[PDB]
RNA sequence: GGUCAAGAUAGUAAGGGUCCACGGUGGAUGCCCUGGCGCUGGAGCCGAUGAAGGACGCGAUUACCUGCGAAAAGCCCCGACGA
RNA sequence: CCCCGGGAGGGGAGUGAAAGAGAACCUGAAACCGUGGACUUACAAGCAGUCAUGGCACCUUAUGCGUGUUAUGGCGUGCCUA
RNA sequence: CCGGAAGGAGUGGUGGAGCCGACUGAAGUGCGGAUGCCGGCAUGAGUAACGAUAAAAGAAGUGAGAAUCUUCUUCGCCGUAAG
RNA sequence: UGUCUCAACGAGGGACUCGGUGAAAUUGAAUUGGCUGUAAAGAUGCGGCCUACCCGUAGCAGGACGAAAAGACCCCGUGGAG
């Protein structure tokens, strides 16, 4: 059973469920916008919400509490002194997804994931 | 256009297949073709190509080609009118088949069939 | 000299196969099914071809005695009468068919009505 | 052998029984509206790259 | 015609079945001989001048077979044949 | 030579008596897989046939004649060995 | 369609080069069985499995076509080893 | 001390759904119900009576005297071997 419920397993063990939504929060970050699975999508979207709404608190704090998540210095030095600052006046939504049909080998439907 | 014998008629009327096109030794089970090929039957050969484009077998891909032979032959070959064409017949055949034989628990053997496939479609002016 | 199997097999075979016809699933089809089957039907068919009489004669005798019936005997009042009256032979399946003529049936059963006063 | 066997081949006719439930759904395609085109609803639309505006390249 | 009532019956096929038609698979059957089998008869030993059977090589190009053997798909003499 | 295809494969054109021989190259049975069509099946108990009758369909050893299919009734305990 | 049976003929379709009928003679001469033999194709079934629970992610490239090939940056795993 | 009263919650790897590749043992043919009775004496398949619309998917193991090895026990053979 299951009347509540943290997202998902993937088909993972703890230690990787954390691993990948760091790295993938990680390239959001980076790279404005990518696209993966549809799923990886849907579980990335309010790590990273909340991780940019960390952020956006300016003071060392916010910015080590990144640090926790963000191991690369300069993803986290964009977070904290462009991306947070930007998103200034927008309550959440920082981020979108759109999903763009079928892939090949497994047949798996992949999606972008943007900032907005 | 009566004949006397079989072979004048054989000498003087070569027998030919509008809208027909064959996909010979397609390397895949004439099962899963035949799922494919059914969804893209009796249609519009827009629709065809269409349904085709967005169905998520790995048989869509040959059964798209060979839907387009058709095409190309009418339009060709045998001279019709392509806003006109539809998929008047289509079907898969059994090819040859590569029997493999694989190892298995405690010494024992066994064959595998990578099966192939005569996937052919035939298309028309479908009138009424 | 060699003297192999050649046509001969396929021959016998396919007279079987085509005595098959309307045969469901295999019994139609594969040979040594639809040869079983033929054994069986042979019982069939002989037993059956003597007991049709059987079974025409019951049906007539079904509508006859309706019939008698209808006018207050019954096949064995009507028939014994009838019998008694200089012997009319009228088979059973001709009596049904005056089972269809019914003013005629009705004379022949006021006819065996009488020889039996 | 395999504890479990099955008992008689199963018949040309019950097999195509059983099967009478995998054919396949064909997609509700749509007409794109801007690269007249073909596409799968709520995404974006291959042809064109279009979403209301336009996503994706070429 | 309309409503209500009571009664009777039709068509639909997810799929299946028998028959037909058209193909696919497969390689039986018919025809055929490039290969065998037996009987009859013929002929019957090779080797230290190197046998039997092989290895490695020989080609413009050569993996396999044939032929040959550093004079290597071959060299010399005689007879035959005559493109 | 031309067409669709990366190819494979095919459709034309041409050779040929023939491509109803095209190099997966004489014939090309059967099991086995499919497409189309006729007749049919979702209250039903079944060695799968057999007899009987009605319905529907077709007419090239073939209009009383059937042939194919089918509904319902009756009947009905595979084959062989031992 | 024909004969009492084994069976035989007519006609149409294929096929592409050999073959019926009669009389006699000789047989490796007639298949459903043998857990028979060789070969082909079915059912189980689109099922079980895809071979260590040391994870993988994104960007870029090439290509007819990429989850799987190359490149970059991260991640995880062995380290008397999995050098 | 979860062996137990007496089992709970959680984890991962399967099992499930989609896309790719795709076996096996077994298989007289099958249009393969229950009770009771009868039958070579333990009946889907005979008799009577009941019940039951067509077709699947996930699951359980009572039947199909389920599958596998022409019983290793027992007897038999004017069988064998140590
Ligand atoms: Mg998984
Ligand atoms: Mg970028
Ligand atoms: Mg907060
Ligand atoms: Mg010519
Ligand atoms: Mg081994
Ligand atoms: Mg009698
Ligand atoms: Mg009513
Ligand atoms: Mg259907
Ligand atoms: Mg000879
Ligand atoms: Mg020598
Ligand atoms: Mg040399
Ligand atoms: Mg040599
Ligand atoms: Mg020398
Ligand atoms: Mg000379
Ligand atoms: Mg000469
Ligand atoms: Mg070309
Ligand atoms: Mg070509
Ligand atoms: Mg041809
Ligand atoms: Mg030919
Ligand atoms: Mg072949
Ligand atoms: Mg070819
Ligand atoms: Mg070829
Ligand atoms: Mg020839
Ligand atoms: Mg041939
Ligand atoms: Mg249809
Ligand atoms: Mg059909
Ligand atoms: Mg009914
Ligand atoms: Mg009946
Ligand atoms: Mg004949
Ligand atoms: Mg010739
Ligand atoms: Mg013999
Ligand atoms: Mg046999
Ligand atoms: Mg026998
Ligand atoms: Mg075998
Ligand atoms: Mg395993
Ligand atoms: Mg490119
Ligand atoms: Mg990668
Ligand atoms: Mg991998
Ligand atoms: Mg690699
Ligand atoms: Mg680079
Ligand atoms: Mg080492
Ligand atoms: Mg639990
Ligand atoms: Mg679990
Ligand atoms: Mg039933
Ligand atoms: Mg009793
Ligand atoms: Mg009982
Ligand atoms: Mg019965
Ligand atoms: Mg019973
Ligand atoms: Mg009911
Ligand atoms: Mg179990
Ligand atoms: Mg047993
Ligand atoms: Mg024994
Ligand atoms: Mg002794």
């Amino acid at each position: 059973m299951r009347h509540g419920k943290a997202g998902r397993k993937l088909n993972r063990n703890s230690s990787a469920r954390v691993a990948l939504a760091r790295a993938q929060a990680t390239a959001l970050l980076r790279e404005g916008r990518i696209q993966t699975t549809l799923t990886k999508a849907k579980e990335l979207r309010p790590f990273v919400e909340q991780l940019i709404t960390t952020a956006k608190g300016g003071d060392l704090h916010s910015r080590r509490l990144v640090a926790q998540d963000i191991h690369d210095k300069d993803v986290v030095r964009k977070v904290m002194d462009e991306v947070a600052p930007k998103y200034a006046e927008r309550p959440g939504g920082y981020t979108r997804i759109l999903r763009v049909g079928t892939r090949r080998g497994d047949g798996v439907t992949m999606a972008l994931i943007e900032l907005v | 256009a009566t004949f006397r014998n079989k072979k004048q008629r054989k000498q003087q009327v070569k027998l030919r297949k509008p809208g027909f096109a064959v996909a010979k030794y397609v390397r895949m089970s004439p099962r899963k073709v035949r799922l494919v090929v059914d969804v893209i039957r009796g249609k519009s050969v827009q629709d065809a190509e269409d349904l085709l484009r967005f169905i998520p077998r790995s048989a869509s891909e040959p059964v798209a080609k060979v839907l387009n032979s058709a095409k190309a032959n009418a339009l060709h070959n045998d001279e019709m009118l392509e806003d006109r064409l539809f998929v008047k017949e289509a079907y898969v055949d059994a090819g040859p088949t590569l029997k493999r034989l694989i190892p298995r628990a405690r010494g024992s053997a066994n064959i595998i069939k990578k099966r192939t496939s005569h996937i052919t479609i035939i298309v028309a002016e479908k009138g009424n | 000299p060699r003297a192999k199997t050649g046509i001969v097999r396929r021959r016998r075979h396919k007279k079987v196969l085509k005595r098959a016809k309307g045969f469901w699933g295999s019994r139609s089809k594969q040979y040594r099914n639809a040869f079983q089957t033929l054994l069986n039907a042979a019982t069939y068919e002989y037993r059956d071809r003597r007991n049709k009489k059987r079974d025409f004669r019951r049906l007539w005798i079904q509508r006859i005695n309706a019939g008698a019936r209808l006018h207050g005997m019954n096949y064995s009042t009507f028939i014994n009468g009838l019998k008694r009256a200089n012997i009319d032979l009228n088979r059973k399946v001709l009596a049904d068919i005056a089972a269809r003529e019914p003013e005629a049936f009705k004379a022949l059963v006021d006819a065996s009505r009488n020889a039996r006063q | 052998a395999k504890h479990p066997v099955p008992k008689k081949k199963t018949s040309k006719s019950k097999r195509d029984m059983r099967r009478s439930h995998h054919a396949l759904t064909a997609p509700n395609l749509t007409e794109c509206p801007q690269c007249h085109g073909k596409k799968l609803s709520h995404h974006i639309c291959p042809n064109c790259g279009y979403y209301d505006g336009r996503q994706v390249l070429a």
